């Protein structure tokens, strides 16, 4: 069983040092050259260089020239990558790969991947809920949602009527805005029961553990 | 250097029929393209070296085939566990490039949106801040216009869209629209209508919201 | 205990086996050239003629051959080529000791007829020999010694300098034995003496190779008129296709390229030291400096190869052996043939390029080694064979057409002017590989 481990959750401010460490269980880096590859989020998969362990010659891409270093100590069998001069650009994942000679047919094993975000600010979410209940016709279909806006630096978890769980909660993907993020989770399966039963939704930042819960409520 | 081109970025297909992913070059790399497979949170796996030949593991159903500046991905019978992104690598030259990746949904009869505007929140309001937001609940085409009216003025400034992933389930997309502005820039205005613009219907799908009201 | 260990394991067995192969291929080869150069003459358009042969079906069979090692078991392929030789060689051998036996009688038996038919079954036994050695050295030296060192560069780099240093240890000393042997008796009694080590190397290494199959458990995977001949020409067009889409092309080129030479001394260099009046003795120490720097190459090769990297390895290779030449050529336009000051620099520039070109061999054998899939090895490496054959056939055109001394000297340059071409095209294959960090060996500071 070759396996690679990574670190991971990197958080960094702009301008600064980032260290990321690649382990190698079951082979010996010193027969195999190492790789960097990055992706930055809905985006394309870039290469980065590669380094030989053996005796330290390392080659880099165009692009990562003056931005990254790569290392290795075969002794803890464990590659290194060293970014510096970071910029909001850079937030990506980050892979380590295993290759077999100068142009060696395929990348056989790969890492699990470091996430690396650059940011300036942490805060707390903020939970509006909103439900339109003005100039209502058809009461058959009540959608319901909340928004939290001001989420810095952590993902939340949005559970809606946590008493009766349903599946027709969409929880649209979180968008950054002026540097904190925004989601939005709306519910449709209220039917009739809605306008009567209350339904709430909670809302938890493990960041900052600012679990909140608000129960929607007729206009 | 070796520019990779992937010409479709979604291709949409059904469960049972043969899928062709195209790769093409920009000089002539020979036979050395290798491609890999990646579903949504995991390493790229290895599917196809060589062009032609399958990694010890992968399933009979994927052949490569193509040289020279074209080469093709086949998969014979499409299952449910074959939904991922796929992209071609060459080696033939330094610095090594990776293909854009082109992403496998399922297909479904057309269906149109389920809009709904919400007024903007009165303890957002009581704090400074104004957001109204538009959701559209379901439907197959992920292209749909969304065309936010205060006013009568089509503002395109502010407005951020955000659409979710398909769902296994209902095979439908959703969409939201949030549209940010200040307590005294929703005070002046009077109409604020969403106009949704799909495939199913030529009329755009509207729902607005007095101000007074 | 230790020496029980080393002298069991399957490195110290596949060295005997390339040992014995080696040493028995060049006895072969010396009682051939004793054979033309004595019944025929000292006549270098037969020679010539025979070289022409062998490169030439090397060249068409190439691709064949590696085909055939490919789509086929390793222990068979092996077994089969090596028998398939030592049989020709036996063959060869009876025949030219009944040749040897009646020498007045052949050489007054008729106009020649019979002389000629000699000639041609010597010359097509002599060709399956060859195929069969090729086959054996793609089936070794690029298969199974990968698989032994496994994931190891510097195990496999070892191994490739031994085996250089074994074919230059044998090269310098087997033909000399055979000659003492043929000198102190007959040639009829060497031509015996070959016959008989030959069999006997054919069971030993029969032996040698089933116990390097078992001791190896990694060598039992691998991974995958008309009419008749419809086959055949679709696998070469396939094999050289492949070949030239190789991203290694361009180190195989040049090394197919550095094949395109006068500089040796197996060549008609010993010829031309004749012609310009030099004992034996001083051709003898010529040919031991030759392989001391033969040796001397395979271990700079090593050396280089660890502290600084494959390709640099080549590049330095290159420009010693570029800088060799050039002192030949400053050599060839002093005063002399068109007066030992011509000739010493001459052998200094031929001796010192001997010590580059193996350090570049031995790099660009390591690279083609472990930069292409097991499942083409043999066809890639066969095609290999043909392109350096193919400039062999070229060299040997090139020294019938220009037999005189006096134009001697213009065929040396034509000789290094190759020889740049090769490197040059290394060069770009480097950039290719390294782009601005051409001139920087060691780690990054
Ligand atoms: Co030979």
């Amino acid at each position: 069983e070759v396996q690679l481990q990574q670190s991971g959750a990197e958080l960094v401010r702009p301008g600064a040092l980032v260290k990321l460490s690649c382990k190698a269980s079951g082979f010996n880096i010193k027969d195999y050259y190492m790789h960097w590859v990055k992706e930055r989020p809905e985006q394309g998969l870039e290469w980065i260089g590669w380094i030989d362990p053996e005796n330290g010659n390392t080659i880099y891409d165009p692009k990562f020239q003056g931005k990254a270093s790569i290392t290795a100590d075969t002794s803890s069998n464990t590659a290194y990558l060293q970014l510096s001069s970071l910029t909001s650009e850079d937030t990506a994942v980050y892979y380590c790969a295993r290759k077999r000679g100068y142009y060696g047919p395929y990348f056989d094993y790969w890492g699990q991947g470091t996430t690396l975000t650059v940011s300036s600010k942490t805060t707390a979410p903020s939970v509006y809920p909103l439900a339109p209940v003005c100039g209502d016709t058809t009461g058959s279909s009540v959608t319901l949602g909340c928004l939290v806006k001001g989420y810095f630096p952590e993902p939340v978890t949005l559970t809606w009527n946590s008493g009766s769980l349903s599946s027709g909660v969409h929880t649209f993907p979180a968008v950054l805005q002026s540097g904190l993020y925004t989601l939005s989770s709306s519910v449709t399966v209220t039917s009739s029961t809605w306008p009567s039963q209350s339904i709430t939704c909670n809302v938890a930042h493990p960041a900052s553990s600012t679990k909140v819960d608000k129960k929607i409520e007729p206009a | 250097d070796i520019v990779m081109t992937q010409s479709q970025k979604f291709m949409s297909t059904s469960v049972g029929d043969r899928v062709s992913i195209t790769c093409k070059a920009s000089q002539n790399v020979g036979t050395a393209v290798a491609w890999y497979q990646k579903k949504p949170g995991q390493s790229p796996k290895l599917l196809i070296y060589s062009a032609s030949n399958r990694y010890s593991g992968v399933p009979d159903r994927f052949t490569g085939s193509g040289s020279g500046t074209d080469f093709t991905l086949t998969i014979s019978n499409m299952q449910s566990e074959d939904l991922a992104d796929y992209f071609c690598q060459q080696y033939g030259s330094y610095p090594l490039t990776f293909g854009s990746g082109t992403k496998l949904e399922i297909k479904e009869a057309e269906a149109a949106p389920t809009v709904s505007i919400f007024p903007p929140s009165s303890e957002q309001l009581t704090s400074g801040g104004a957001s109204v937001v538009c959701f559209l609940n379901n439907f197959y085409p992920k292209d749909i216009n969304v065309k936010w009216k205060i006013d009568g003025s089509e503002r395109q400034n502010g407005v951020l869209n955000s659409w979710t992933d398909q769902d296994s389930k209902d095979s439908t997309y959703s969409m939201s629209s949030t549209l940010t502005l200040t307590k005294d820039e929703y005070e002046r205005h009077n109409s604020y209508t969403c106009e949704a613009t799909h495939k199913t219907s030529t009329s755009p799908i509207v729902k607005s919201f007095n101000r007074n009201e | 205990g230790s020496l029980a260990d080393y002298l069991t394991s399957a490195k110290f067995l596949l060295y005997l086996g390339h040992s014995l192969s080696t040493w028995g291929d060049r006895m072969w080869h010396f009682a051939v050239s004793v054979f033309l150069v004595e019944l025929y003459g000292n006549s270098l358009l037969l020679t010539a003629v025979y070289g022409l042969v062998v490169a030439g079906s090397v060249l068409v069979l190439g691709a064949i051959i590696g085909d055939w090692v490919d789509k086929n078991a390793r222990l068979k392929v092996a077994q089969t080529s090596l028998v398939v030789q030592n049989v020709s060689v036996i063959l060869c051998g009876i025949i030219l000791m009944m040749v040897f036996l009646h020498k007045h009688e052949l050489l007054t038996m008729y106009h020649g007829w019979v002389l000629t038919s000699c000639y041609i079954l010597i010359i097509t036994i002599a060709n399956i020999a060859n195929l069969a050695s090729t086959a054996t050295a793609i089936t070794i030296q690029r298969d199974w010694i990968v698989v032994v060192a496994g994931e190891d560069r510097s195990k496999l780099a070892n191994m490739n300098a031994t085996i250089r240093r074994i074919d230059q240890l044998t090269n310098i000393l087997a033909p000399m034995a055979v000659g003492q042997i043929m000198t102190f008796g007959s040639p009829v009694i060497g031509c015996g003496f070959i016959s008989g080590w030959n069999l006997v190397s054919m069971c030993v290494e029969y032996v040698l190779l089933w116990k390097v199959y078992q001791k190896t458990p990694a060598l039992a995977v691998k991974a995958g008129c008309a009419s008749q001949m419809a086959e055949p020409f679709r696998t070469f067009r396939d094999g050289w296709v492949s070949y030239y889409n190789q991203p290694v092309f361009l180190a195989g080129m040049g090394l197919a390229f550095l094949y395109m030479t006068v500089l040796g001394f197996d060549c008609i260099t010993t010829g031309y030291a004749y012609t310009q009046g030099l004992s034996g003795s001083i051709l003898s120490i010529l040919m031991g400096a030759s392989a001391i720097t033969g040796i001397m190459g395979t271990v700079a090769f090593t050396w280089l190869r660890r502290k600084c990297g494959l390709v640099r390895t080549g590049l330095i290779s290159g420009l010693a052996q570029l800088s060799c030449l050039i002192l030949c050529v400053i050599s060839v336009f002093m005063p002399g043939s068109p007066p030992i000051i011509s000739v010493s620099l001459l052998f200094a520039g031929v001796i010192a390029a001997r010590i580059g070109l193996w350090s570049f061999d031995l790099t660009v054998t390591q690279l083609l080694q472990e930069n292409v899939i097991e499942s083409e090895r043999g066809i890639i490496n066969g095609v290999q064979n043909s392109m350096n054959y193919l400039l062999d056939l070229l060299h040997f055109i090139m020294v019938i057409l220009a037999p005189n001394p006096e134009a001697f000297g213009l065929l040396v340059l034509i000789s290094v002017s190759f020889v740049a071409m090769g490197h040059i095209m290394y060069f770009r294959f480097a950039q290719n590989t390294l782009g601005n960090k051409l001139f920087a060996c060691g780690p990054d500071a």
